[PDB]
RNA sequence: GCCGGCUAAGAUCAAGUGUAGUAUCUGUUCUUAUCAGUUUAAUAUCUGAUUCCUCGAGGA
């Protein structure tokens, strides 16, 4: 419970998905040839893929629901 | 008629001056030693002369058959400090289902670990009324006991005639028998106070 | 020298009781054909007890005089006798037996005690089958890496072991597969290791106390050997299942498979489509160089 | 019942997939079917293939007729006077063509099914005309050789 | 009241008793000791500085994570240390 | 406020996944989706029933342990060994996704003992010995359900036969690993 | 288990015995009934309401 990340009976498909989506952007900073290969396939810099990646981790999936 | 199935052992030969115990120590070093079902005491037999005279010959009967095969490889032809033993397998010439599946279930392979008995009853007396009734607290702790002998055998029962609070202790042989006398005690009365009851 | 040794392994000195297990261990290292096998097996057996040893040093000697023993006076004997004695003993006696008998295989390649083993748990007859699998699981704990030639033999009995209806023939199967899944890891065991998890997972809606936690111990040991992308195979269907029981066991389970390989899990997810309101798929893993 | 054929007349050589492998040249038999007996827990010399279409079971059932398999008159078909150990390979209109040569029949024979699969039993029940013929087939059909089969004329009810 | 400290661990090792001495503090087993034990400073100040992680006594040797808790990664939580309340 | 059962089936993709207590699910869309996953075995199947999990019946009782072959075929020295180890074979394994559950346990070529208790003949050398049920293809005709086969006397020559061999199936690359070890 | 059923398919409430732990046994009862609320994946559970026939009695 005290790790973040981990569900439970109660965990909705909102909390699960911005989860995953989290980590996976922050395993894209981690690894380097990752960032590689979308720096290669956007056509940029890649700090501004970091920066990118970085301004995307608020808010990903958009706002809850309610 | 019983050919094989034997779980009793002679030991031909042994010192004039074998006490029981080293026997049965001897005899433990090689599995479960069946015992008397009815009661107590290892069915292991010392045989005498007419007198106390020791004639050096013994007989145990085990539980299980490849107990007596370990010790007729383990034990036959072997020294104990001054003399020879000799091991056969024993000769006869001229409840129960209950303890024998205790004795079996001696060999289990049950799960162990786990966590790895004394009930405290509160606001049955006071110590104002054991000042002018010296027979109220010996009338109470005999209440006390005759409740607790219900619920299962009473090891040790003490009474704190000078808490302010009526602290009393029982402790039995079980935390069954104590958790059920502590479910059967709280919230009852005794002698107009209700007297509560916690385990320990 | 040695039958003049013997009586001494009785002295209760620690100083004693070491240097005597020792010279023993030499003798019979390097002068093993100067006394009888009898011999040999009544020091072996007498050696047996000191494997409860409270000091760390006479059980260190006492490990390795016994497998010295083993290797000077064979596998068979000592093994039959061993089944004998586990057969018939309290607790503690049972379990320094089973060490005795891992240490024989491992001395002796448990090719030549794994078939004595297995024809002993053919007897119809519970708390034999049952201490035939706790020298299972403590022998693939000892054995470790050495186990990989002899999981193909274990399977049929694991099987039986595992559709029982006693607990601790459950319980026990799950340990010995624990033991056997962190044993053999990156040598390439994983067809029968599934197969096993294919017999393990129904256990999981289980009440009793050790034996869920000895399927949680196998599933985190299967989480090594198998991968974590097989373990989220098997908890996908339950985690949003509309009983809370099912969904209390699967999140449990997904827990313990999220914080050990966090990061391999990214590869591993299942594509969830966008709805109205907010979006979930993950574009940058769609783009094609 | 139209794509499977039965098959009547297997001996204890016979099993489950040796029909199969038997039946296997003359279609893709999918299924086969060996009821099992109470007392005795073996076959009870009838079984059933069930094939993938009607004309591999045609053609079983026209290729495997009255064959000598193990020993015993096996043959493939569509799923007062008594007769026993009768062959599986005859039916009615060969039986009352084998019972005009001794006498005449007063009507067409009937042969006991089993209530499972239908094929044979083992007895069947015929009556003549007169005493006489019935004293013929008990002379002279009473043990006479039949197609792989001795069979075994009785009367039915006889009064002392 | 078997609970682990599971605080962050320091540079100090711990320690076993003569009753521990073989024994792994996670799992109880006594095969193949693989890691080095730390324990926080809490658990390591004034009286507590040499004591057995299992039980509390004066500790004689080094505590060890055994293989089959490290290859787990058993040895990246916090302080070991048996602590009861 | 909740789905029925035919509801639900009809905004799904899949809608044989769907079960009873589906709709009952704080979010069956997910739930459905994540059963229609091309992997993910589906749960036990008794979380459901009252007899935990071991059934009282099918008649288990049954012989103890049946050991490998390679188990029967000092005690055994190295030579022994090596029969041990030439002998070894793989046993039969399960699939990623076969669970196990109370009930699953239960549930032109002729051999040489039926040709023996038939009484048919061995195969000569040069010669004519064909089985009873081969008259009738003579006489009607080759079999529609299996054309490619070959019976000797109609299709195949007789000297074809060899041994219990009485017929044959004659249907109408670089197959060679890559990386093997010599 | 035997040839759909013979009430060994489940829950529960009191007491006894006993273990480190799991447990084991006896009396029971089992709503034969309806509605509303809680709750359960659904049951379950709990929370409340609800003259006639026969031979002085019994049943509904
Ligand atoms: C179910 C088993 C029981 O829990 C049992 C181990 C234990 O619970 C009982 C209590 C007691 C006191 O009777 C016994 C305890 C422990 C033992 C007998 C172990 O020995 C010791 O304590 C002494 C010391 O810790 C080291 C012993 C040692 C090196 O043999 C240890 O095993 C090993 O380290 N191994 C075994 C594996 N072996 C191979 C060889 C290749 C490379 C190294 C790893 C794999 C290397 C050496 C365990 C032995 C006894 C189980
Ligand atoms: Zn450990
Ligand atoms: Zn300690
Ligand atoms: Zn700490």
């Amino acid at each position: 419970s005290k790790y973040i990340g981990t569900g439970h009976a109660d965990t909705t498909k909102w909390e699960w998905l911005v989860n995953q989506h989290r980590d996976s952007y922050c395993s894209y900073m981690g690894h380097f040839d990752l960032l590689n290969y979308f720096a290669i396939a956007e056509n940029e810099s890649k700090a501004r893929v970091r920066f990118n990646l970085m301004e995307k981790m608020l808010q990903p999936c958009g706002p809850p629901a309610d | 008629v019983e050919e094989d199935r034997n779980t009793n052992v002679y030991v031909s030969g042994l010192p004039p001056d074998i006490t029981v115990d080293e026997f049965i120590q001897l005899m433990s070093k090689f599995g479960i030693i069946m015992r008397d079902p009815q009661t107590e005491e290892f069915k292991v037999k010392l045989y005498k002369d007419n007198q106390g005279n020791l004639k050096g010959d013994g007989l145990c009967c085990y539980l299980k058959r490849e107990s007596v095969e370990l010790a007729l490889k383990l034990l036959d032809e072997d020294e104990i400090r001054g003399y020879k033993l000799h091991v056969e397998v024993a000769k006869f010439q001229l409840d129960y289902k209950k303890k024998l599946s205790m004795q079996q279930k001696q060999l289990d392979w049950r799960p162990e670990r786990r966590a790895g008995r004394v009930v405290i009853i509160k606001n049955m007396f006071h110590p104002m009324d054991f000042e002018d009734d010296p027979l109220v607290l010996n009338e109470i702790r005999e209440d006390l006991r005759v409740e607790c002998s219900k619920f299962g055998q009473i090891r040790k029962l003490l009474l704190f005639d000078r808490h302010p609070d009526g602290v009393a202790s029982v402790s039995f042989r079980d935390p069954e028998e104590a958790d059920y006398c502590i479910q059967t005690l709280d919230g009852r009365w005794f002698g107009g106070r209700q007297i509560t009851a916690q385990a320990w | 020298l040695l039958p003049r040794l013997t009586p001494i392994l009785k002295n209760r000195h620690e100083k004693v009781q070491e240097n005597c297990i020792d010279l023993v261990g030499r003798i019979a290292d390097r002068g093993a054909e100067y006394v009888s096998a009898r011999e040999w097996m009544r020091i072996c057996f007498e050696l047996l007890e000191l494997l409860k040893a409270h000091k760390k040093a006479i059980r260190r000697a006492t490990v390795n005089t016994f497998g010295y023993i083993a290797k000077a006076i064979g596998p068979h004997d000592v093994l039959a006798t061993l089944l004998n004695n586990l057969k018939v003993q309290e607790r503690q006696n049972r379990v320094c037996t089973t060490v005795a008998i891992a240490i024989v295989a491992e001395t002796c390649s448990p090719f030549t005690v794994l078939p004595a083993l297995m024809n002993e748990y053919r007897v119809p007859e519970l708390n034999v089958q049952n201490g035939v699998l706790k020298s299972l699981s403590f022998l693939f704990e000892y054995i470790g890496e050495m186990g990989k030639d002899y999981i193909y033999a274990v399977t049929p009995l694991l099987e039986d072991a595992l559709m029982d209806r006693d607990l601790v023939h459950r319980q026990t199967a799950s340990a010995v597969v624990q033991h056997m899944s962190l044993g053999v890891y990156g040598f390439g065991c994983e067809d029968s290791l599934n197969h096993l998890l294919n017999y393990v997972w129904p256990n999981v809606f289980e009440t009793s106390p050790h034996v869920i936690q000895a399927v949680m111990g196998a599933l985190e040991g299967l989480r090594v050997a198998i991968g974590p992308c097989r373990m989220l195979q098997y908890c996908l269907q339950g985690l949003f299942h509309p009983a809370r029981k099912v969904r209390d066991v699967y999140w449990k389970i997904y827990n313990s498979i999220y914080i050990g390989s966090q990061d391999a899990l990214i590869a591993h997810y299942p594509r969830i489509y966008n709805d109205d309101k907010n979006t979930y798929i993950r574009y940058e893993l769609d783009y094609i160089l | 019942q139209d794509a499977t054929v039965y098959v009547g007349g297997l001996d204890e050589k016979v099993s489950e997939p040796l029909l199969w492998e038997l039946f296997l040249q003359a279609g893709p038999v999918v299924n086969t079917h060996m009821p099992k007996d109470r007392v005795t827990g073996q076959h009870q010399g009838y079984g059933f293939v069930e094939f993938l279409s009607e004309e591999d079971a045609d053609y079983a059932i026209k290729i495997m007729n009255m064959i000598k398999l193990y020993g015993k008159p096996i043959r493939v078909n569509k799923a007062n006077i008594f007769i026993g150990n009768l062959d599986p390979e005859i039916d009615e209109k060969l039986l009352y063509d084998t019972f005009s040569a001794f006498g005449v029949i007063l009507q067409t024979p009937k042969i006991m099914r089993d209530p499972d699969t239908g094929n044979s039993k083992g007895y069947a029940f015929i009556n003549f005309a007169s005493f006489d013929a019935s004293d013929a087939a008990i002379e002279a059909m009473n043990g006479q050789y039949l197609c792989n089969r001795p069979i075994t004329v009785s009367y039915a009810f006889k009064k002392d | 009241d078997l609970i682990f400290c599971r605080k962050q661990a320091g540079v100090a090792i711990g320690r076993l008793c003569e009753k521990c001495d073989g024994k792994c503090v996670i799992c109880d087993s006594y095969v193949r000791p693989c890691t080095l034990v730390r324990i926080c400073d809490e658990c390591n100040y004034g009286s507590y500085q040499g004591r057995c992680v299992i039980c509390g006594g004066p500790g004689v040797s080094d505590a060890y994570y055994c293989k089959e808790c490290t290859i787990q990664e058993k040895d990246r939580d916090g302080c070991p240390k048996i602590v009861n309340l | 406020n909740r789905f029925t059962v035919a509801e639900l089936k009809q905004l799904v993709a899949r809608p044989d996944v769907v079960e009873m207590h589906d709709v009952t699910a704080q979010d069956p869309k997910l739930l459905v989706h994540l059963k229609a996953t091309r992997n993910s075995v589906p749960v036990p199947r008794h979380w459901c029933f009252k007899r935990k999990y071991l059934q009282g019946k099918r008649g288990i009782e049954k012989p103890p342990f049946e050991l490998p072959d390679f188990i029967k075929r000092d005690i055994d020295y190295q030579k022994l060994h090596d029969a041990f180890f030439k002998w070894q074979t793989k046993p039969k394994l399960t699939i990623h996704g076969d669970l196990y559950y109370e009930g699953k346990e239960f549930e032109g070529d002729l051999s040489d003992e039926l040709r023996i208790s038939l009484g048919m003949p061995v195969g000569p050398n040069a010669h004519k010995v064909p089985p009873p049920w081969l008259i009738a293809m003579q006489r009607y005709g080759p079999p529609p359900s299996y054309p490619n086969l070959k019976i000797p006397g109609l299709n195949s020559p007789i000297p074809p036969l060899y041994g219990d061999v009485f017929g044959t199936n004659a249907a109408e690359i670089d197959r060679t690993p890559w990386g093997e070890l010599e």
